[PDB]
């Protein structure tokens, strides 16, 4: 199964266990301090249609 | 003292409200929500549960007859039957072969563990507030709990504490609400008295001690097959089964805003939603005079390693120059960044470093130590968890400074293209200058 | 029989609704409010009554001396007076003359009868309506009770009646409610926590069997006198003495609508205001055949006396032919005038009278008398007292009929202006035509 985990999180559970929180950080494969198509590429990774 | 802050309803986080004395040093508070609870308030409307068909021994009028009798019974049925013969092992009941009638009756009653085996059909509105508070500040370290509104007020160490009310009236549960032991279901049970056979509410019942059932089960009576004592009757399955193998998942699966739905009594929990007002009186006792309080200057912020994770992943250095040791406050004026600690070690080596969480690439959060100021500027990393169990510590500030790379870089392209346009509109203003002089 | 009708929200206000089934006689029905009850939800926040300062005798430390101990109590004061020589009346309790100490201590406590005398303060919100209706038509005369809403339906000699949602959320309420045995006052009671002394509220609880109790009385200590043992001390006097004796009239003595206020549970009952629903489901059984209902032809009417009091002052004469007995159903097709009985006995005379109630000079309402149809026209007369003990029966029509004398006078006005008018209208219209002939 896949689940999609977003920046304000989600909280799985599965049988009897107890549930489980878990959160998305701002993780992305741009370059942050770089050349500016790096930074394009760093904006556009965490928030898309924003900075496109 | 007279001083109002505003916290997120966020359970595990805790706000750091700055108190700006004026003839007293600093002092930086500890606003951690520990637990809420959102409780609606509940009106019955009914019971409802299995019922019990109750099927007596049917009497048999052996060459006579009968007539049926009217009974203040739920769901009461009583239909005569002539011409009866019916068989037992021995041989044959009755005497005469056609001369006979039989009285099936039967009607609907509460099930012996209704008492125990129900669900109670509510209203829910004017949801209350309660939520949990620890007040740690200066010296002292306090837990206490209040109703979220502006007509509250607990003591903490001296201090006459009030949070404001909820900023939203958002609810989780809806108008209508079905709780079944540790569930609640948003359901739209049927209106009191208009039930149907084969589903919730097919019978119903305002109390648990109610005298009063209302029963519509479909009941229905059919004659004996020849030669047998059977009372024969067919009769709708009960809709509360019906509803417990139905039902599905409760509230609890699907609340948002992360809401944790008990019972007992009905409530929701730690929903993470709106904001917190507060409303602050603190004594002259907690604060600290600045004559006691060490006189920092020249502070300068530089910044080794940041890395803008849920967590604390950015790391501060700071310089100054300090007279005596002792405890300064520290804050950040700004939301792009968070100081973990809120009071560190003043000493004479002039030298602190501090924990802060961020979420921008370049962060320009500005840092207090006792009186003193200055600006924090760092370049902040994309971190390595795609994933982490724990939520974040920052305010979710995305924007880079003003003098960060990318917008260094903005602009310098705005300042380019600013100046061709101003050279521009410099030429033509001279060009119809010159044209108006000829 | 799916039919809707809307009802006044007056106790003793013989409504009549009138079904027209198709296939069948026509039926009039006796909707009657016996009794309503407009039921508001409560939150408790507080108990509010006498409180009890407690004074323990006082330790007298002979030559020697103590500490006050601190104590969890509300408003506690402990005061160690030095320097003390008290006297009793064989002589000196203590041995010096001024090396002394006496422990002075203090502190209110919930009185004995707060379990019997006190005053809730609540919060009143989503009052609940719920009325008493008579439903008597063809031969049945029946009495119960519903919720006022479009969600409770209670049969009705096998008939399903929904009394829809009352027309208005007033309330005579208001948020806040202080309630003291059989009187309830629409009071701002200080909210929980934040009580001044010498006002209501000085102490609060939260339930009478709360452990926590709040109290702010100003409780103050102060030496005692030279040579007495009598522990000092000054306090403000309880605020809910004083809120007896400065409540004033409670609400019943200035709601609005001529609600009557009662408590054990709070409720207002028998309010004027509003209007109600009414669903009818009426089955076949209780209409009749116009094959065995008589067959009225040539209904004229024509009217003796008729005074616009608020009774039944007016009384018509009906003259109609059928071929057999019988009992007819009568309605007024119009709010002008209200027919005070429903069905007459029909005979071979044909020649009945009917008790009716105006409020106009000439009322123009129109009778059907089973399936007939005719027009009832009156000039009634203004009443003999200034003053009754009883309500108006009719619907407080006062415009006269478009045939009234007044209405007669003004339209013969009207007539011979616009006759004139019309005859200018023409004159100029002839002579514009002329001239643009020429
Ligand atoms: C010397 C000659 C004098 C002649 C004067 C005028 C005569 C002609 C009048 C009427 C002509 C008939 C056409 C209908 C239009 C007006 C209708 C009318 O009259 O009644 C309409 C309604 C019905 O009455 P109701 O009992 O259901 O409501 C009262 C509520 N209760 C009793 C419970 C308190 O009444 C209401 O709601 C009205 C509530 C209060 C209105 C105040 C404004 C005063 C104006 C009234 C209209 C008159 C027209 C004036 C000029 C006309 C030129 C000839
Ligand atoms: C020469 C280029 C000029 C063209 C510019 C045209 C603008 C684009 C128009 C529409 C875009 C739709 C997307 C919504 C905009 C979101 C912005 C926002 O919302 O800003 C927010 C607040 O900003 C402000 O307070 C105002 C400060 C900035 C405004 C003006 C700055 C001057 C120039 C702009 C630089 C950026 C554009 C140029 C870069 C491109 C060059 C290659 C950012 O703060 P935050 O983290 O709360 O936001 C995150 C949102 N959170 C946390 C709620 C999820
Ligand atoms: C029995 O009575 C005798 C009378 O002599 C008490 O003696 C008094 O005890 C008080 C105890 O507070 C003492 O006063 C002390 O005086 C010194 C010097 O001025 C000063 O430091 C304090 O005032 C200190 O408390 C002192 O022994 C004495 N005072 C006098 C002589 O009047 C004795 O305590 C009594 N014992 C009992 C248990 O009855
Ligand atoms: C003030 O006290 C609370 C309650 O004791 C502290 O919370 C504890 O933190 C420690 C870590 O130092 C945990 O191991 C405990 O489990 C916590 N106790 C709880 C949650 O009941 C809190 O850190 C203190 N805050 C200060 C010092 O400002
Ligand atoms: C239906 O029955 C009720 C209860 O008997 C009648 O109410 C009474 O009417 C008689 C006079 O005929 C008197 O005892 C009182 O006037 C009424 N008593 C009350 C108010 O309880 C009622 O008149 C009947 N309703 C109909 C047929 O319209
Ligand atoms: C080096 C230069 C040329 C790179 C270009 C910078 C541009 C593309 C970047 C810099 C700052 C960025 C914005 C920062 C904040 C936000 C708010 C967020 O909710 C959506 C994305 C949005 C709106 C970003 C869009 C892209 C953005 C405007
Ligand atoms: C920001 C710097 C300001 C200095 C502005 C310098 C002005 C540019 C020098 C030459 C301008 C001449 C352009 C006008 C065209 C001349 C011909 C004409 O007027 O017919
Ligand atoms: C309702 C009755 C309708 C009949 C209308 C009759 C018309 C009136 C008779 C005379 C009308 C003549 C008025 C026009 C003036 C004549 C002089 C001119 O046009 O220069
Ligand atoms: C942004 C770079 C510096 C700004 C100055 C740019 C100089 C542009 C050259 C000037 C335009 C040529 C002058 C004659 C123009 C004309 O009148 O036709
Ligand atoms: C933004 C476009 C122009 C609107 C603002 C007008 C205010 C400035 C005045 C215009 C220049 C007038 C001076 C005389 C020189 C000329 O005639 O060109
Ligand atoms: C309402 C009463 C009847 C209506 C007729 C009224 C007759 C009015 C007289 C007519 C006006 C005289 C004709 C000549 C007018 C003109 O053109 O100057
Ligand atoms: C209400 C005032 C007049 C407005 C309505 C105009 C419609 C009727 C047409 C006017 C009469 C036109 C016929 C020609 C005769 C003329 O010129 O007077
Ligand atoms: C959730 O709520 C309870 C009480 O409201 C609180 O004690 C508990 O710590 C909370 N759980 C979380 C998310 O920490
Ligand atoms: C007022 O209310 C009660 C019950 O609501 C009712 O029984 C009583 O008859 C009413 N009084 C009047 C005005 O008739």
């Amino acid at each position: 199964r896949t689940i999609p985990v977003t920046e304000d999180g989600i909280e799985y559970r599965w049988g009897n266990n107890p549930p489980v929180r878990l959160w998305a950080q701002l993780t992305t494969e741009g370059k942050p301090h770089g050349w500016p198509h790096e930074i394009i590429l760093y904006y556009y990774g965490l928030y898309p249609a924003a900075t496109i | 003292y007279e001083h109002t802050a505003t916290i997120p309803n966020v359970v595990g986080f805790p706000y750091k409200a700055h108190i700006e004395r004026n003839g007293f040093s600093p002092m930086t508070l500890q606003l951690e929500v520990l637990g809420t609870s959102l409780e609606p308030t509940l009106n019955l409307e009914y019971i409802t549960c299995e019922y019990k068909t109750v099927v007596p021994s049917p009497y048999i009028k052996c060459c006579g007859t009968s007539e049926c009798r009217s009974m203040e019974r739920p769901d009461y049925q009583c239909q005569v039957y002539t011409g009866v013969y019916p068989f037992m092992w021995g041989g044959a009941y009755c005497f005469c072969d056609t001369e006979n009638t039989q009285l099936s009756e039967a009607y609907v009653d509460r099930s012996d563990v209704c008492k125990h085996d129900h669900a109670a059909a509510y209203k829910a509105h004017t949801a209350a507030m309660k939520a949990t508070i620890r007040i740690s500040y200066g010296n002292l370290n306090q837990t206490t709990t209040a109703f979220v509104n502006g007509e509250h007020t607990v003591t903490v160490g001296g201090s006459r504490f009030t949070f404001g009310p909820i900023s939203t009236a958002w609810t989780p549960f809806d108008n209508k609400i079905v709780v079944y032991k540790n569930d609640v279901y948003n359901q739209d049970f049927p209106p009191y008295g208009s039930g149907q056979p084969g589903r919730f509410g097919d019978i119903q019942s305002r109390t648990v001690e109610s005298k009063d059932l209302y029963a519509n089960t479909a009941l229905k009576l059919s004659r004996p097959s020849s030669g047998t004592v059977h009372v024969p009757y067919t009769q709708t399955p009960s809709g509360f089964k019906y509803w417990l193998k139905e039902r599905g998942t409760s509230l609890n699966d699907k609340a948002p805003f992360g809401c944790v739905i008990k019972t007992n009594p009905v409530r929701a929990e730690n929903c993470a939603v709106g904001n917190i007002p507060v409303s602050m009186d603190i004594p002259d006792t907690a604060f600290t005079r600045v004559i006691d309080a060490p006189a920092v200057t020249n502070l300068e912020c530089q910044v080794a390693v940041c890395t803008h994770s849920s967590d604390f992943g950015g790391i501060a250095t700071l310089t100054f120059k300090t007279d005596k040791p002792g405890k300064c406050a520290v804050h950040s004026h700004s939301n792009v960044a968070t100081i973990q600690e809120a009071a560190v070690d003043i000493k004479t080596d002039g030298k602190i470093t501090l924990h802060f969480s961020t979420a921008s690439a370049s962060p320009a959060f500005k840092v207090s130590v006792c009186s003193a100021k200055t600006t924090c500027t760092a370049a902040c990393e994309p971190p390595k968890d795609h994933i982490v169990p724990y939520g974040a510590s920052h305010n979710n500030q995305v924007f880079p400074d003003m003098s960060g790379t990318a917008m260094t870089w903005v602009q310098r392209v705005a300042g380019g293209l600013g100046g061709l346009t101003l050279a521009a509109v410099a030429v033509l203003i001279l060009v119809t200058c010159v044209t108006m002089r000829r």
